[PDB]
């Protein structure tokens, strides 16, 4: 679909406030994202999977590291993604750290 | 004067003083040889006269 | 059809994988706003950008809460 | 300097280095702090990667 309305969808999702009921918030987002819209990484997957690795260490999820290394040939595997880097850049960066937590839930 | 004087000493402060941060900091990130912005600063003045601003994107 | 469910199944594959890895690392993102995310990534989008888009709609549920 | 250390051989007063462990939000500086007793020399083969990367576990602990 447009980008535009996907702007949109993206500042519905986090907050409960329309394009109308806001419209600072949904105007910045168009500020920030359309000056430098497309990428400025390229493929560099390998170096920030060995950064979630190195990430679930930390944590004593040293299971889920394990787990990440089936989950990356399978992200790679459907293909359906036209940047397998970005979306991995962007949950990394959105990390948090328990203490040395261990919590587990599915598959 | 105040205009073949001062303005002039102000002009050579100015840049002086933004070339030496430069400096400092494109020395810094070579790697000893940093003893030399230890050295020059013993009493703690001017270590914090330029940090380089941050944005993203 | 068949081959146009397959691709259905294809997508619910890697939609389950990011939601995985965005449980595991405890990230505030759900499964929804996933798929905007990943829609945008189809777009080609930096995320340099996206996350201080990111980081700045919710800075404004946690001061209209 | 400041402890009664100075007097250790000046091999493994080399072989330590800190190492930084990579930051993440809500990450406090106690977490990402361990030293890495880094050794290279035909002494490496006793004291190898894998056991260092045990030792860290038992220094963080």
């Amino acid at each position: 679909k447009s980008p535009n309305v996907l702007l949109q969808n993206l500042c519905c999702r986090i907050l409960g406030r329309s394009e109308a009921d806001v419209a600072q918030q949904f105007q910045y987002a168009v500020r920030v994202i359309g000056s430098n819209f497309a990428p400025t990484v390229e493929r560099d997957e390998f170096l920030v999977a060995e950064k979630i690795k190195k990430e679930l260490i930390r944590q004593r999820r040293e299971a889920d590291a394990a787990l990440f290394s089936e989950l990356h040939r399978k992200l790679h595997s459907q293909g359906v993604l036209k940047n397998k880097w970005s979306i991995l850049y962007l949950l990394l960066s959105l990390s948090e750290d328990p203490r040395r937590q261990p919590s587990k839930v599915s598959s | 004067l105040v205009s073949g004087f001062e303005a002039t000493i102000n002009k050579f402060d100015k840049n002086f003083s933004a070339h030496l941060l430069d400096l400092l900091a494109r020395l810094s990130i070579y790697s000893g040889m940093a003893s030399v912005i230890s050295r020059l600063d013993f009493n703690g003045f001017y270590t914090e006269r330029l940090e380089r601003l941050s944005a993203e994107r | 059809a068949a081959a146009a469910a397959a691709n259905l199944n294809a997508v619910r594959e890697t939609m389950d994988v990011l939601l995985e890895i965005s449980r595991i690392l405890n990230t505030g993102l759900d499964m929804e706003t996933l798929s905007i995310c990943v829609r945008l990534c189809e777009q080609g989008i930096n995320p340099e950008a996206l996350s201080s888009v990111i980081k700045e709609l919710r800075k404004a549920t946690e001061a209209l809460k | 300097r400041a402890t009664n250390a100075q007097f250790d051989s000046p091999e493994i007063l080399r072989r330590l280095d800190v190492r930084l462990l990579e930051v993440s939000p809500g990450d406090t500086g106690w977490d990402v702090f361990s030293l890495d007793y880094h050794v290279d020399g035909p002494i490496a083969t006793v004291f190898t990667r894998e056991c260092m990367s045990h030792y860290l576990r038992v220094f963080n602990f």
